[PDB]
């Protein structure tokens, strides 16, 4: 691999450090995304984790890192090209909705990708629709591993400031010393609800607002539902105590199997929350297939 | 608890067992290095231990750095005057990979006593990354140790700290320890700690998990036991000092067993 073989097509995104281009390999024809990483503290730790972790993670539902081109002044990551992110797809499906067969296909694939990460001791820690990429053949893939982390068993304390707020698990919000694979499941559950409604489940504007939004939907957790909760660093006894909603009112269009799965993905207690691996076998997926997206990308 | 990832720990252990074979340094590399010796390496790692202590880095970070150093030295000849530059770059990369708050590059330049420049440290970082092909997520003795700890009944803090202490000691001496895999040194260290502290042995539950028995562990166990017995005499002492600290329950003050009865 070398930069001279690539013809740039257009810009397709940005982050840090931080521009992403769609390009094409002049010799093979292959269309790729080039994530440019501009190089006073040397190679950024986010790039180091992203590259080293993605080189181990080869799976149909994890974005494929093809190559790393590392000049002295520049670092280019070459990924397989994927046409759209799930957020843009949901916006483009407004007023119509995403067909249930596609929602089910996407969730099933996301769970496969995530189970594979967790089996390889990787926490993603930034699952949100903007970081989930779809192609024209019906695949959806985990992307943006800059915030990911290789974990140990049992986990140690890691960075506290993780996961975009709307998708952040209650154990992170309440300052637990340890968090684990369950935080990625919480995020997928929020994403599941969002695919059905096309709006964020818990759109808070601050950590406390975010907590209270969760509490008003699922009930303020107590020692019965979540042993240890009143002992956590950022739990306050002054928290309002909201009743738990009938789950059928949380995402009304969802059938019984759907509701069952969503509820197990949004369980308060991280120890009880369903795992990706176990979720693959949920009756919700009894009829799952993999259709192409219903809209042009 | 989900903190011990019950649904994945078996998959994870299996995966680390595969990766440790792929991430293993070349057992015989030192003889192929014209200008450096096991003893120079020992001095380097002992220094890294001190650096880790000064900056309150995780033990895991130290284990990763040593892995990077040994893999790098498996393919690149290095002059004695550059060995510390390799080690500093490795410790910087390990910190960026593993630490919540890695030290700044400036701080790494500082602890080398202005022997190297910031530009040298950063250029070496790049070379190490290139030589390692960015493959930094390597299994360490510590990653196996923390899983083995889950098999204690009940958990014992002295056992855990002593096992980590024994594991660290092995990082210093490429001969003989380069010949054993992390999972095996960890198993030997765990058995030796358990035996020293409680009189118990490598439990059946870990035979089930690892397929290792005291017979398969014997060679490493005999070496680790010698190392433990000679530790007060060793030219390098940073690890013993480190493990006198209450943080590690002062386990380096415990007396080794005279005999193993294996
Ligand atoms: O930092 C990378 C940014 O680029 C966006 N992006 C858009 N299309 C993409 C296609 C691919 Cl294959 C990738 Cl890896 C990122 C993409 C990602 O969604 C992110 O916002």
């Amino acid at each position: 691999g070398s930069m001279e073989n690539f013809q740039k097509v257009e810009k397709i995104g940005e982050g840090t450090y931080g521009v992403v281009y769609k390009a094409r390999n002049k010799l093979t024809g292959e269309v790729v995304a080039l994530k440019k990483i501009r190089l006073t503290e040397g190679v950024p730790s986010t790039a180091i984790r992203e590259i080293s972790l993605l080189k181990e993670l080869n799976h149909p539902n994890i974005v494929k890192l093809l190559d790393v081109i590392h000049t002295e002044n520049k670092l280019y990551l070459v990924f397989e090209f994927l046409h759209q992110d799930l957020k843009k797809f949901m916006d483009a499906s407004a007023l119509t909705g995403i067909p249930l067969p596609l929602i089910k296909s996407y969730l099933f694939q996301l769970l496969q990708g995530l189970a594979f990460c967790h089996s390889h001791r990787v926490l993603h820690r930034d699952l949100k629709p903007q970081n989930l990429l779809i192609n024209t053949e019906g695949a959806i893939k985990l992307a943006d591993f800059g915030l990911a982390r290789a974990f140990g068993v049992p986990v140690r304390t890691y960075t506290h400031e993780v996961v975009t707020l709307w998708y952040r698990a209650p154990e992170i919000l309440l300052g637990c010393k340890y968090y684990s694979t369950a935080v990625d499941i919480w995020s997928l559950g929020c994403i599941f609800a969002e695919m059905v409604t096309r709006r964020a489940l818990f759109p808070g504007d601050s950590e406390i607002d975010q907590l209270f939004r969760i509490f008003r939907t699922l009930g303020t957790p107590d020692e019965v539902v979540w042993p240890g909760v009143t002992s956590m660093p950022d739990y306050k006894p002054s928290f309002p105590k909201w009743a738990r909603q009938d789950f059928s009112k949380v995402v009304p269009p969802l059938d019984e199997d759907g509701r069952s799965l969503l509820s197990q993905m949004l369980h308060y207690d991280p120890n009880k929350r369903i795992s990706a691996k176990a979720a693959l076998a949920h009756p919700f997926f009894q009829d799952v297939t993999k259709p192409v997206p219903h809209l042009r990308l | 608890s989900v903190n011990e990832v019950p649904d994945y720990h078996e998959d994870i252990h299996t995966y680390l067992r595969e990766m440790e074979v792929k991430c293993k340094p070349k057992v015989g590399y030192m003889k192929k290095q014209p200008d450096i010796t096991n003893s120079m390496r020992a001095i380097l790692v002992d220094w890294l231990v001190e650096v880790g202590e000064e900056y309150k880095l995780q033990n895991e970070t130290l284990h990763l750095a040593v892995n990077y150093i040994d893999r790098f030295l498996s393919s690149m000849s290095v002059l004695r005057g550059k060995l510390q530059l390799v080690g500093t770059a490795a410790m910087l990369l390990a910190s960026k990979f593993e630490e919540i708050y890695p030290p700044e590059v400036a701080e790494f330049v500082y602890i080398t006593d202005d022997t190297y420049t910031k530009k040298q440290v950063l250029r070496m970082e790049h070379l190490v990354l290139k030589v390692l092909a960015f493959d930094l997520a390597a299994p360490t003795i510590n990653q196996f140790l923390t899983q083995y700890f889950l098999h204690q009944q009940p958990a014992n803090c002295k056992v855990e700290s002593l096992a980590m202490f024994l594991g660290e000691l092995s990082l210093i001496d490429a001969d003989p320890y380069l010949k054993y895999l992390p999972s095996v040194i960890a198993a030997a260290a765990f058995h030796l700690a358990l035996y020293t502290v409680t009189g118990q042995s490598w439990p059946e539950s870990l035979v089930q998990k690892t397929g290792y028995t005291l017979e398969t562990l014997k060679p490493c166990l005999l070496d680790l036991h010698q190392t433990y017995l000679r530790a007060p005499q060793h030219a390098q002492q940073s690890i013993r000092e480190k493990y006198k600290n209450s943080k590690y329950h002062g386990v380096s003050l415990l007396n080794p067993p005279e005999t193993l009865n294996v």
